[PDB]
RNA sequence: GGGUUGAUAUGAUGCCCUGACGAGUAGGCAGGCGUGGAGGUCAGUGACGAAGCCUAGACCGUAAGGUCGGGUCGAACGGCC
RNA sequence: AUGAAGAGCUUUUAGUGGGCCAUUUUUGGUAAGCAGAACUGGCGAUGCGGGAUGAACCGAACGUAGAGUUAAGGUGCCGGA
């Protein structure tokens, strides 16, 4: 259902971890640049980590695109779903976290009348 | 404890960044230092040039 | 490189003082005609008030040999600078062209005095057209009647790493 | 206003004149340059003949290739491949050869490799490596009404002109050469051929005036 | 949206150049010289195999 | 201790010459100079007055002033990134007209003449100079003139 | 590599898009950048530059610099253009009956032209009226007769103003000014 | 450096075309991420479970960080200007 | 002649004001990986391939990737040839 999109490109798929995130626990994994005078990957020496840089951009026709090809949508009702009903081949619906099961129910059941694709279509279900 | 005293090294990298233009030069440079004997005249030629010149295409 | 034999004629600027200048020329062992012009300046100015601004080059010529297949015996005289001082040489070559007699003149200079092409000038090469004028054994040794001889020890290169029968040095 | 057919014939048929005018030129050309050749040819024959030497004419034109990189240059020379517009290495251009140019090589001798282009490695660089100057961009020729338009001032309508003005050196060598943007070669398929680059050609090295063994490296580099 | 080459690409050839069909017609990349009789002096050769 | 006067490190600039000592001729004070003229600079070391100091010696300007015994002369001097103009007052014999100037001016009325001589019948005069151009073909003749061969000569001590 | 000529990736220099959050000036660049790229006139590229400067570039225009600008020859019936504000000056005496463009007027200077039988006018109203600049005179006012230009330059040799909050004697009237207090800058 | 307001649809700081460029301490500037509180709005989420915590489970973003699922929990809390 | 990558102009402000190395010129000193100057280029502020190893030497300067070709240096094995 989804719009046709080329093949996917990341070309990081791993996550920028902080330097010595691994080695002591008061280090973050969270990216931090080492602003050091005499840091090996600040200087980027061969076999040291990776930094972030701009030329890992995702190209801007597949940027932030599922796998399935939708672009995420955050609902916590019926009326903010509505608005992906003209939209459903670009957008998918995520029902956010704080949602409870009883209202999950109407806006799954909404959303598949209007054939608009849910990502979580399985929090707070019992059975 | 002693130190260096003198280099010219990194001032022509330096001065080149910016620099060696020459100033500039102007149509109808400054009479300054000109023979003040030389100005007194001039003023007064001029005067009269360009008196002249009105009333020529007055 | 593989060497060469080129006729430099080279001549000084024409003026009004004086036209049609007189015409000099050399014989270059070179791998090229750039490097052919170039010993030619150098020489000529060694020899003559002349330099490639104030001079000029009016034909370069290759010279193949007209026997490429007679077995000559050659005479060489070299000056060649050592690490001290300046030294001549008359070495006695025997080959198949003046071209390879040059050649091996440079190989055996660089091999028996260390001496480099930028060190090694040729003063001339001589066909010794009759025998019993050479005079170094080594060249002499090979002008005898009937001469053969045979190459001992023979080694056979493999394609192979493993051989599978001890190998023979006959011949 | 259907303009689909009568002024789409229009403009064919005025393209059609335009490519017979570049036909006639190049033929024209081809002539010219056969005639050149084999003249110089039949006058070093009669020279000889004669029992004189034919001295042929000096060069008019050079082209020029950076062979160092951009680190470690001291300022003149920076100056003059600036000038020469060589900013990187394996950069070329042609030079119209004159006292004022010479020097400038001499200069620049332990950083380029030159020598004298003939027409073929000419026409190829032109047709594969061909590149104009229009509004300060680099412009892929790929067609004739570019320079057409942007040299057409200077006679000049097709790449075979242009190739033309370059190696006949004409009048208008200086903006043709100008709108050619630097040639921007690979580096040479076979290898430099020497096992090391700086020192001059004569030495055992690539640098220097290589008269015209340029023609064979910069068709390896192109 | 991309560069093709002449030298391949007859297309882009003619394009670029008319005159290459009839180049190709007449074979003037392999054109035959007009033989000559002319044999040089006796100075010339002789200067040349000087020793 | 150190040294930087106003005559420091002139002993030989402004030494006179070797065999021209003593006065000027006067071809130096019957020389004229007008506001515009471009002259150079050569300090005489016998007229103490009116010199330049050591810089200005071997500089070319243009003079923006004339007096009574000395003339006026604007210099381009380098100060660090920049260039500033700098206004000498110069007794003449310090001073001498710039040749450069009126062997262009030549070349200036030359090609106005050729401009003139040629608008006549319109022949493209093409005024403009050239740097030298590289030689062009020519034949080379043996006649009386048979190549010399040459060969390098060997080694000797000549002492 | 390369061995840059230039600084790489600078900026022109020059304001685009004027940094004032004012919607009604965001409208009428929207109009004079249309009619510069489409009019081949200058006088819309001129207009469309001077809409981005700043206030300090925008000096307010007297209507007295206006009637200089009239007393031109061939310039009485032309159509005066202020990109900025126009301000009145009493003296003068007489306004001639000229029409006037401008971004904005105060109360003085639109009673005084409109009192003269002339008419104030839009930099729109100016766009259907001459889309390509017909029969107009733009007038700029004057930018070195700010207060901050005095002080530009200050130093010795160049009569510039210092920067000096109390004025009087014996604020920075001494050593320095004066030949008999050491030396006189 | 340029093109493109034309009516009908969404964003003119928009979309599009073209060419070149991309090292960086001290330092400068710009665009963004996140936190406590304030005004406005989503007639926003919420005891049918808010916030917080754990989770070699998943997704988005170059990154800062954001989102979801599961577990625990019990009373509040968020998105946008 | 060649080139111009836009030319010119102004305001304001940060950091810095310990330097060091190489070629060449040169002073003191027996000399110094010593002290002091001149020109350029570099390290500092700079990773990359090579020099086994190294702040400065050779080569070459860096967005993320793919293919090809090479520099310097190398091709018995360690080690690609
Ligand atoms: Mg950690
Ligand atoms: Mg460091
Ligand atoms: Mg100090
Ligand atoms: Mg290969
Ligand atoms: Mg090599
Ligand atoms: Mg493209
Ligand atoms: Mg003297
Ligand atoms: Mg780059
Ligand atoms: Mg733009
Ligand atoms: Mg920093
Ligand atoms: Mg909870
Ligand atoms: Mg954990
Ligand atoms: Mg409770
Ligand atoms: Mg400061
Ligand atoms: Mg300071
Ligand atoms: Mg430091
Ligand atoms: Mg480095
Ligand atoms: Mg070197
Ligand atoms: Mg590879
Ligand atoms: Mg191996």
């Amino acid at each position: 259902a989804s719009l046709p999109h080329p093949k996917i490109v990341k070309k990081h798929t791993k996550k920028f971890k902080r330097h010595h995130s691994d080695r002591y626990h008061r280090v973050a994994e969270n990216w931090r640049k080492q602003k050091g005078i005499d840091s090996v990957v600040r200087r980027r020496f061969r076999g040291n980590i990776s930094q972030p840089k701009i030329g890992y951009g995702s190209n801007k026709k597949t940027k932030f695109l599922s796998p399935s090809g939708h672009k995420t949508f955050l609902v916590a009702n019926v009326k903010d779903l509505e608005t992906l009903t003209m939209h459903t081949k670009t957008y998918a619906a995520e029902i956010a976290h704080n949602i409870s099961a009883k209202n999950r129910v109407v806006i799954l059941a909404r959303a598949k009348a209007l054939g608009i694709k849910v990502t979580n279509p399985k929090g707070r279900l019992a059975l | 404890a002693k130190s260096k005293n003198h280099t010219a090294h990194n001032q022509t990298r330096k001065a080149h960044r910016n620099g060696i233009k020459k100033p500039k030069t102007y149509k109808y440079p400054s009479l300054k230092g000109v023979d003040p004997k030389f100005r007194r005249n001039h003023k007064h030629a001029l005067h009269g040039t360009a008196k002249a010149l009105a009333a020529a295409k007055k | 490189a593989h060497f060469k034999e080129y006729q430099v004629i080279g001549r000084r600027l024409p003026t009004e003082s004086v036209p049609e200048p007189k015409l000099f020329r050399m014989r270059i062992f070179a791998s090229n005609e750039v490097i052919a012009k170039s010993r030619y300046w150098y020489f000529l100015q060694k020899l003559h008030k002349v330099k490639k601004a104030s001079g000029e080059i009016v034909s370069i010529n290759q010279i193949n040999e007209a026997h490429p297949t007679k077995v000559k015996n050659f005479g060489v005289w070299v000056r060649y600078d050592s690490r001290s001082g300046t030294h001549n040489m008359y070495k006695e070559i025997r080959d198949v062209s003046r071209v390879a007699a040059v050649e091996t003149l440079y190989q055996d200079m660089a091999a028996r005095h260390r001496a480099r092409f930028r060190s090694i000038h040729i003063l001339k090469v001589a066909e010794i057209e009759k025998t019993a004028d050479v005079k170094r054994q080594y060249v002499k040794q090979f002008l005898t009647k009937d001469l053969k001889f045979p190459l001992p020890h023979r080694v056979q290169k493999s394609t192979k790493t493993f051989s599978y029968k001890r190998p023979s040095t006959f011949y | 206003a259907e303009q689909v057919a009568a002024e789409r014939a229009a403009r064919k048929a005025a393209n059609k004149e335009k490519r017979a005018i570049i036909l006639e030129r190049n033929a024209a050309y081809q002539k010219e340059y056969e005639t050149a050749e084999r003249n110089i040819i039949q006058a070093k024959r009669d020279a000889k003949a004669a029992g004189s030497y034919y001295v042929e004419a000096q060069h008019k034109l050079v082209f020029v290739v950076r062979i160092k990189g951009i680190n470690k240059i001291p300022p003149k020379p920076r100056k003059v491949l600036q000038l020469l517009r060589l900013t990187r290495i394996n950069s070329g251009t042609f030079v119209k050869v004159t006292k004022a140019t010479l020097e400038l090589l001499k200069l620049i001798e332990p950083y380029v490799a030159y020598g004298y282009p003939s027409y073929s490695t000419i026409r190829q660089l032109v047709y594969k490596r061909g590149f104009g100057k229009i509004n300060k961009q680099r412009v892929p020729l790929s067609d004739n009404a570019i320079i057409e338009a942007n040299l057409g001032k200077y006679g000049i309508l097709s790449i075979d002109d242009l190739i033309h003005e370059i190696i006949t050196v004409g009048p208008h060598f200086k903006q043709a050469n100008n709108f050619l943007w630097p040639f921007k070669l690979s580096n040479p398929s076979g290898g430099w051929g020497v096992p090391r680059k700086f020192k001059h050609f004569i030495q055992g090295g690539s640098f220097g005036n290589r008269e015209e063994f340029i023609n064979k490296l910069v068709k390896s580099m192109n | 949206v991309l560069k093709k080459n002449p030298l391949k690409n007859k297309q882009v050839l003619l394009r670029l150049n008319p005159y290459a069909k009839v180049f190709a017609a007449e074979k003037l990349g392999s054109k035959k010289a007009e033989k000559t009789g002319t044999k040089p002096a006796a100075v010339f050769t002789e200067t040349l195999k000087h020793d | 201790g150190k040294s930087h006067g106003y005559r420091s490190r002139t002993r030989y600039m402004f030494q006179r010459d070797f065999r021209k000592h003593g006065a000027v001729h006067l071809s130096t004070y019957l020389k004229v100079y007008k506001v515009g003229d471009i002259v150079d600079i050569k300090a005489n070391g016998s007229i103490q007055k009116g010199m330049p100091h050591k810089f200005y010696q071997g500089k070319t300007g243009v003079v923006y002033n004339v007096t009574k015994s000395s003339v006026g002369v604007i210099i381009n001097k380098m100060v660090g990134n920049r260039y500033l103009e700098k206004r000498l007052n110069l007794r003449v014999e310090h001073i001498k007209h710039s040749k450069c100037r009126q062997e262009f001016l030549e070349r200036v009325k030359a090609n106005a003449a050729k401009r003139a001589e040629a608008k006549a019948q319109g022949v493209a005069v093409q005024l403009k100079r050239q740097p030298a151009q590289p030689r062009e073909s020519r034949i080379v003749s043996t006649e009386g003139n048979v190549p010399q061969t040459l060969a390098p000569v060997p080694y000797e001590t000549f002492i | 590599g390369i061995d840059h000529t230039s600084k790489q990736h600078k900026r022109s220099g020059h304001r685009t898009a004027p940094k004032s959050d004012n919607v009604y000036l965001k409208l009428l660049v929207k109009l004079y950048t249309f009619l510069a790229r489409r009019t081949d006139a200058p006088f819309n590229k001129v207009v469309l530059k001077a809409l981005f400067l700043s206030k300090i570039n925008r000096p307010p225009v007297s209507v007295s610099r206006i009637a200089r600008a009239l007393k031109q020859e061939g310039a009485a019936n032309k159509t005066v253009v202020v990109v900025g504000t126009v301000t009145d000056d009493a003296r003068i005496f007489e306004f001639p009956k000229t029409t006037v463009a401008a971004l904005r007027f105060t109360a003085g200077a639109r009673a005084k032209i409109v009192k003269a039988g002339g008419e104030c006018i839009t930099l729109d109203q100016l766009a259907v009226r001459a889309p390509k600049g017909q029969n107009t005179l733009i007038l700029r006012g004057p930018r070195n007769s700010r207060e901050a230009v005095r002080h530009f330059g200050m130093g010795p040799h160049k009569g510039k103003a210092p920067r000096i909050l109390s004025t009087g004697r014996k604020f920075e009237r001494a050593r320095g000014r004066r030949r008999s207090k050491g030396f006189k800058v």
